[PDB]
């Protein structure tokens, strides 16, 4: 019954910025992680960072600060993450997922294409 | 946290037993996981704890370890199981992933 669902694929030019989402449904919301993963074409998987919708609290990777920036809106049960002055290595895959001992569960994934 | 993975492919035969390692720059106190990603699916948990099995997952997978070194394991290869897996630490409110390994069967 649970689920993520991700926002659409995303088409953006150099220096600007996109906000991608995810509601979830299916479990308390308010009491659980939400990761950000991204993926490179032909690369592993990349932490970008967390968010605990109960409290607004925010985990990144040092890599992603600066570039990704994560929110929450607990009445619409949707996290969403933004990412500031695009740039080329940005064209990537990127998900979502709420993924612990209670369950694991991760958005379709969503592109985001960098071009001039 | 930096994770180290090995190796980063093989190739294997059905009814075998592959394994695979991760190596961290400090002590990660057992917090590792290991997923399962098939190409066209999402990544998928399938232990957590270093040995503890997911709910649902099969027996055939399992993991060992402690300290900065671990060890994952598939039993009985099958032909669902190709696909590219990586281990997780999840220590100090932060994620890593391993650099990943496929797994390609052979036949
Ligand atoms: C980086 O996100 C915040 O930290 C939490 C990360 C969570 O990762 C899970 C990964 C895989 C399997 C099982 O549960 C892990 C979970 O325990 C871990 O919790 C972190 C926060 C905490 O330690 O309480």
């Amino acid at each position: 019954q649970v689920q993520l669902l991700e926002s659409g694929a995303e088409l953006a030019r150099p220096g600007a910025s996109v906000k991608l989402s995810c509601k979830a449904s299916g479990y308390t919301f308010t009491t659980y992680w939400m990761q950000w993963v991204r993926q490179r074409p032909g690369q592993g998987l990349e932490w970008i960072g967390a968010i605990y919708p109960g409290n607004g609290d925010t985990r990144y990777s040092q890599k992603f600060k600066g570039k990704a920036t994560l929110t929450a809106d607990t009445s619409s049960s949707t996290a969403s993450m933004q990412l500031s002055s695009l740039a080329s290595e940005d064209s990537a895959v990127y998900y979502c997922a709420r993924s612990d001992y209670g369950g694991d569960y991760w958005g379709q994934g969503t592109s985001v294409t960098v071009s001039s | 946290i930096q994770m180290t993975q090995s190796p980063s492919s093989l190739s294997a035969s059905l009814g075998g037993k592959v394994t695979i390692t991760c190596k961290a720059n400090q002590d990660i106190k057992k917090k590792i996981a290991w997923y399962q990603h098939k190409p066209g699916k999402g990544p998928r948990l399938l232990i957590y704890y270093t040995s503890t099995l997911k709910s649902g997952i099969s027996s055939r997978f399992s993991g060992s370890g402690s300290g900065r070194d671990y060890s994952f394991s598939i039993s009985n290869l099958e032909p669902e199981d190709a696909a590219t897996y990586y281990c997780l630490q999840y220590d100090n409110f932060t994620w890593t992933f391993g650099g990943g390994t496929k797994l390609e069967i052979k036949r």
